Order: C-alpha cells, then sequence, then structure tokens
RNA sequence: GGAGGGGAGUGAAAGAGUACCUGAAACCGUGCGCUUACAAUCCGUCAGAGCCCUCGACGUGUCGUGGGGUGAUGGCGUGCCU
RNA sequence: UCAAACUCCGUGAUAGCUGGUUCUCCCCGAAAUGCAUUUAGGUGCAGCGUCGCAUGUUUCUUGCCGGAGGUAGAGCUACUGG
RNA sequence: GGGGAUAAGCUCCGUGCGUCGAGAGGGAAACAGCCCAGAUCGCCGGCUAAGGCCCCUAAGCGUGUGCUAAGUGGAAAAGGAU
RNA sequence: UUGUGCGCCGAUAAUGUAGCGGGGCUCAAGCACACCGCCGAAGCCGCGGCAGCCAACGUGUUGGCUGGGUAGGGGAGCGUCCUGCAUCCGGUGAAGCCGCCGAGUGAUCGAGUGGUGGAGGGUGUGGGAGUGAGAAUGCAGGCAUGAGUAGCGAUUAGGCAAGU
C-alpha cells in the first residue's frame, strides 16, 4: 500500500534566505513551505520532515502601506488592563527577530507538530549565521509558470 | 412459568465489553456506559470509512504537486496535460511513482508538457 | 459545601499517592556485644539502657 | 444592537446567497 | 520492471510474484486470468499510449477466493429512537502474477 | 499473648475447613510488556511511526495475502433518554 | 403534623396531569389545518398515512381551443368623496 | 398583506413555494430552517455542483486590459468637500 | 454643470487586539469584464454482495425501477422457561462461569476446542408464556467518589514513682 516513511528516512537539509527588501508575506509562506515539508515528495503531516531555514539580513525587511507606523502588534499579560501594544518600527528598532519569526509562526499549525518545528527556525537580525558548517544551500524565491 | 432473566441479559453484556477493551475509565468496565460510546465508536468508523478515501486522495496530491514542483510544473497543467494525453494512471500511483522512480514521474511530466496546448490561457 | 461530580480514578489516586509514610534512618548499636537497629536519636539512651529492646 | 447588526450583516456572504435563517 | 494493472474499477502496481486482493473474479483456485494494463515500465522507459497497452496484457493465478475484514454498522440518531444494525464482509479473490 | 496461619494428616478433591456446593460483575490490590512531566483531551474514531508477544516460509537473522496488545503524532468529531 | 388528628377498611379511589414502558431486521410513511366544543394544553368528525379488496390511468405534466372574474396597474368633465 | 412606529429572532392570514420537523454529507470561521444535494453496504478508483485555489487548508503569490491609496476590501445615514 | 466605477469625512462603550476566521496582503494574496485549468460531497459513474415491486422465462435464473426516516401501519425472525412426541450426548465429566479461535446481513451463534466445576441437558416439530430493562427524584443487597477529610459530645486540669 501507500509509502509512509520510517524512522532511518528522514534526509535534512540546511536553506538559507535573504531578506533583502523581500516581502515578508513572501518570505514567510516560503519558509513555512519548506518547514512543513510540502516542496519534497515524501510529505506526511504526522511526520517532521522538512529542512531547517536560516533567515539573515532580518532588520532589511520592508513592507508596504502604512503597516510600519498603522499597525499594531498586540500582547495581553493575563492580568485586568494589560493589553500593550507596539508598532512594527519599535519593535524592529527593540528587535527585528520577532516581527519575521511571528510572522512565520502564524503561517504554521498551532499543535504539537507546530512547536517541534519551531526549534528548526533559526534567524538572525543581520547577515551572518554560525552555522557555516552544514554549508547552507541559499534558497531563492521562485515562481512556477503553467 | 416464572423465567428469570439472568442469561439472555448477559449475553450482550459479555459483547459489548467484549468490544470495549481499550477503551479509558467507566467506559471500559460498565455497559451503560460502553454501549453509548460503542454508538458513537461505529458510527465515527462509518464517517471515516466514507472520508479516509478524500484524505488519501489529499496526500497523494500534495505529493504529486510537490515532486512536479520541484520539475518546474504544476499540478493542474499536469493532470490537463495527461487528460488530453489519454494517460490512464490514477494518483495513487503517480505518488507511488513520485516516492519510489522520479525518472519515471519526470518522463510523464515531459509528455504532458509535449501535449499540452501551445497557448493555454487561449479562448478555445 | 458540595461536590458536584465522582472525582475520577486517575485524580483520586494521584493524591491517594501523597499519603504515604517515611522509614525513619537506622544505625547500629552494640547493645551488650551484639549488635541492634535504632535510629540515631535515641543512640544515646540505648547505650545507657533505657531503651525497651525487643 | 452590534450582535444583531452583525447576524443580519453576514447574511450578505456569498455562500449564503443573500438570505440567512433568524435573520 | 513493474506495471499498473487495471481491475475492479480500481488500479494496482505489480511485478512477478506480488501477490494481490481484489473484487471477487470468476474463476477457480489455481485457475489463470489475463488483465488489461494502463502503464509499464522496462527498466528506464515507459509503455504509456493505448495501442501498445492494449497489446500488453498481464497474468496472473488466482490462488484463493477469501473474505474481507467483518465491518459493524450501527446507524444511530438521538432524542428519536433509530438504532440500525447491519454488517459487512466483502468477497475477495487473491492473484498472484504469474508474469508480464 | 491470642486470633489466624504453614507443614503432617483425614478425605476421591480441603481451587469442600464448621466465615464451608458452584462462586459472576461492581469494587480492592500484587507482579510482567508498552506508554506518559511544553501540554488545552464527550475522552473516542481513520492513517500510523516505534517497541513487545505469537503463527508460518526461510536461514547464522528474516519478510508475511498475517493476527493480536500498547500506541507517539495528524485530520474529523457538541453525552444517553423523556 | 390540625382551615377539621391517627389507624384499619371501602380502595388497586380518581386525576383532560407529570414520569416510565425492555430483542432484531424488511417495506411504505405523516401532521402541526377546517367546523364544532363549559372549549382553547384535551377530544369527535373531515383532512394527510398505511394494510386488504374492488375500478384500471380516471391522477399529475406540457401544448391548443372555449369561460366567468375586477386583483396589480392606470384613470376620472366615466360615478361616490378629498 | 393586515395590527405595530409601515420596529421587533413580534403577532395574524394566503401560496401543487421551500426546507427543518422526521434529513445525514459539502460550503457558510463555529451556526435546526440559507445555497448544493436527498445516505442499500464495501473500494488506499474517476468525473462534477455550491464554494474556492499566498501559508494555516487539497487546489492558481494563474493570463489580459483598466480602476483603487482608503488597510477601502474586511458595517452604516442626513449632509459636506478642488 | 450631467450621468457614472471605485474612494474620503460624518463614525461613536464598557473582561482583551476584536466589524478579514488568523497570519498577513497594494512588489494584491483587493474590486470589475472576459479566458484557461483545477480541488471539491455519502451526488453521478466504475468493480462487487444483499434486499423489495413488477415483468419475462423456466421447475428460481436473469433483467429494469427501487431501497434516509420520527408518530405510525403492515411483514418476516433470534433468544429464554415449562411441556407433547421422536431421537442424541452425559461421573470415559452435562450445566454454569473465565476464555481462545472462528461464524452469521442483525437479534446472536459455536455438536470448535482449553481451565474451573460436579448432574442433568440438546436436537426437529407443534403447544403455552410471570417471555428480553438503561432511565420510573424506581425496590432489595453489596461497593465506590467526597476521604483516610470533618469530627471524637462543654465552658474542672491533670501529673510522677511503683504494680501486675
Amino acid at each position: 500500500p501507500t509509502y509512509t516513511p520510517k524512522a532511518g528516512d528522514t534526509t535534512r537539509s540546511w536553506y538559507v534566505i535573504d531578506a533583502s527588501d523581500v516581502v515578508l508575506g513572501r518570505l514567510a509562506s516560503a519558509a513555512a513551505t519548506l518547514l512543513r515539508g510540502k516542496h519534497k515528495p515524501t510529505f506526511t503531516p504526522n511526520v517532521d520532515g522538512g529542512d531547517f531555514v536560516i533567515v539573515i539580513n532580518a532588520d532589511k525587511i520592508a513592507v508596504s502601506g502604512d503597516k510600519l507606523t498603522k499597525k499594531f502588534a498586540y500582547r495581553h499579560s493575563g492580568y485586568p488592563g494589560g493589553l500593550r501594544k507596539r508598532t512594527i518600527g519599535e519593535l524592529l528598532e527593540k528587535h527585528p527577530t520577532r516581527v519575521v519569526e511571528n510572522a512565520i509562526i502564524g503561517m504554521l499549525p498551532h499543535n504539537k507538530l507546530g512547536r517541534q518545528i519551531q526549534k528548526k527556525l533559526k534567524v538572525y537580525a543581520g547577515p551572518d549565521h554560525p552555522h557555516a558548517a552544514q554549508q547552507p544551500i541559499p534558497f531563492e524565491i521562485k515562481q512556477v509558470a503553467q | 412459568a416464572r423465567v428469570k432473566r439472568a442469561l439472555n441479559a448477559q449475553k450482550k453484556r459479555r459483547t459489548v465489553l467484549k468490544a470495549s477493551k481499550g477503551y479509558r475509565g467507566q467506559r471500559s468496565r460498565l455497559y451503560r456506559k460502553a454501549k453509548e460510546q460503542q454508538l458513537h465508536s461505529l458510527t465515527y468508523a462509518y464517517r471515516d470509512r466514507r472520508a479516509r478515501k478524500g484524505e488519501f486522495r489529499k496526500l497523494w496530491i500534495s505529493r504529486i504537486n510537490a515532486a512536479a514542483r520541484a520539475n518546474d510544473i504544476t499540478y493542474n497543467r499536469l493532470i490537463q496535460g495527461l487528460k488530453a494525453a489519454g494517460v490512464e494512471v490514477d494518483r495513487k500511483n503517480l505518488a507511488e511513482l513520485a516516492v519510489s522512480d522520479p525518472a519515471a514521474f519526470t518522463a510523464l511530466v515531459d509528455v504532458a508538457r509535449a501535449a499540452l496546448p501551445e497557448d493555454v490561457n487561449a479562448p478555445s | 459545601a458540595v461536590p458536584k461530580r465522582r472525582m475520577s480514578r486517575a485524580n483520586t489516586r494521584s493524591r491517594r499517592a501523597q499519603w504515604k509514610a517515611e522509614a525513619p534512618g537506622l544505625v547500629t548499636v552494640s547493645v551488650a556485644g551484639q549488635q541492634r537497629k535504632v535510629p540515631r536519636r535515641l543512640l544515646k539512651a540505648a547505650r545507657l539502657g533505657l531503651v525497651d529492646l525487643d | 444592537a452590534k450582535r444583531g447588526r452583525k447576524k443580519r450583516d453576514r447574511k450578505h456572504s456569498k455562500a449564503n446567497h443573500g438570505k440567512r435563517p433568524n435573520a | 520492471t513493474y506495471a499498473i494493472v487495471k481491475t475492479g474499477g480500481k488500479q494496482y502496481k505489480v511485478a512477478a510474484g506480488d501477490v494481490v486482493k481484489v473484487e471477487k473474479l470468476d474463476s477457480e483456485p489455481g485457475a489463470s486470468v489475463s488483465l488489461p494494463v494502463a502503464l509499464v515500465v522496462d527498466g528506464a522507459n515507459v509503455t504509456s499510449k493505448a495501442d501498445d497497452l492494449a497489446k500488453v496484457a498481464v497474468t496472473a493465478e488466482v490462488l484463493e477466493h477469501t473474505k474481507g475484514p467483518k465491518i459493524r454498522i450501527h446507524k444511530f440518531k438521538n432524542k428519536t429512537g433509530y438504532h440500525k444494525r447491519q454488517g459487512h464482509r466483502q468477497q475477495l479473490t487473491v492473484l498472484k502474477v504469474t508474469g508480464i
């Protein structure tokens, strides 16, 4: 019958993306695709078999509209009146990694497997990374004609 | 004339409670609680028997599409092409090919490339 | 007040497993040529001949 | 107010075709 | 080396020896039966056109007729009083691909 | 200390001991295998990794027209009756 | 325990009222409307269901021909009124 | 169409109009009456409707020509405005 | 100055964003008009098994149509007890109970085998019913959760040595 990956089956890879003025949505959808594993033919939703992702120049992310300063990230401690919010600009100039992370985390399942996937997401505010000893494959986001 | 009722009940009790070895709590000990869960259980089995078809077909399609897109063609146009070419292989088996032998699948991809219309967005 | 439900097997046995006991930490004593095991709290009183050793 | 209006305006969706029960 | 047989309103990937279960065909345990084909593979290349595919046919041996798994149905609806019990085993016919 | 019990005995059998024909379920525990402490579960069902037991064809261990217990993880899913 | 004790008996009092009524499959399959009603939450008959016999397409649908209507609309020095 | 304020998920009538009742499944974020469609049982087979194809969610960050700068899209009036 | 297609302000509530389902989207993933494909249901088709109505034929075969279903009407059946009649097993171990392996479209079944156990049971045809319970703030007995928790019955108050 149909094929189901066993234990000694997975083959991993470390991909690396540039965020040089890429659109956040494109970038995040691509990363979600890769991490969840919708690009290999061995896909199975019960298994995590995607690929590690390394994002760089994440402080170069540029969005459209007034979303830099009219858009409001929110949180809530749980206490009363403990709703506190932030723009996107403030949040870049505080820590840029979180914008791209949360953007991607909303493009994944919020289940156990999703939590076990977020482990496979590494993001760095600069161009660099300590993960050169995996020789990361550059990914260039492309669109297939039909 | 007086008919004690013991046997005639014990029968179905034994049946049910044999069929609920794996359930967790009062669903695994007690007839009035396992009967209900048997109703729900057989029903959910029925429904899943009707729907695992769509489940597997979804799976097969995701595999096919990712394989193709790594060979730089979309799913929709692949199936347009095979329909045009009269090729008969179903999706379970296209997926099996994708897993095992990507070469043959790439050959089929190439067939569809050949057999598609020239101007796909034409008004024909 | 009064409970509302029949609190399950898991929870029941789980909390019930806190009602346990520990053993006193025992220590030898050379009680007149031979040896017996006694807590440390009572060691001197044993060596002086008060503890009822059965 | 709000609740009734959002009901009566969710009805103007596409998969309902302009109508819903209990408005 | 393998092929893809059509039968039962279904399809099955096969090669010689690969035992298979299908719907109830009409034969005796031990007899042989031929079958149509959709795809064939000799190594790397493919036979994918209908004329060649009608010219090729696979041959199989009926090992044994058989009965599938027992399937319990208890249709049910609530506040109503509607139970309906029912059961099923589907008849099968095990094939063994002799050659191609 | 005694209750009570272990041997030795009676007896066809003490899984017949004056709480005694048989001796169910709820219920109460002891061992053996799997599983469970980053997780939101009408408590199941469909797919299913992994481990453990078993039958059989073989070969120094090994897949199978298998079967059974557990079952990570994913999808679906709003108790029973009046 | 008292706006008329308690016990037995009549007595298995009676309730247009509430609840409850146990094994399986196969076929067909509703209604929530009308008149009346010390009557409006009940019931009787007609309505719609099925079973059996009888009558055989009489039912229904589409086309064509024949028939009355005073609705929408429009109209008013064509009446009654503004 | 009446009553009501030409308000009510209001109330009362009509209708070889519908569905629910007694009817699952798909879509509608969840949602008895809405749209599609009326479940003999099985299959790890195919084509379609309503709806939808950036990720979550299977399917198109589809083709062509123009508009939108308002996060309109993804509630709203009288009225105002190069 | 007319008519248009999208737009702006007016716009405004109380647990927490909160009038896209969320991320996010104008480098449209938004509106319109045409075009191409595709996904998608228990729908239709495809391969199989059962069933009801009718019809054709032959000593029960095939075919077409059909098969959601509550109140309810009709039809056909399993099971339990006692029995009339005929036969079968049974201290060389029945029943009953725990099972394992299997079966039936279902109520259910094992004259199929193991353990326990110790004397009645099965089969076919008919007869008759105290004839099938999951619910009645249902009855009787037994046992759980609460729980190894609250309490241990006053406002007088107990103690040390020795004793058996």
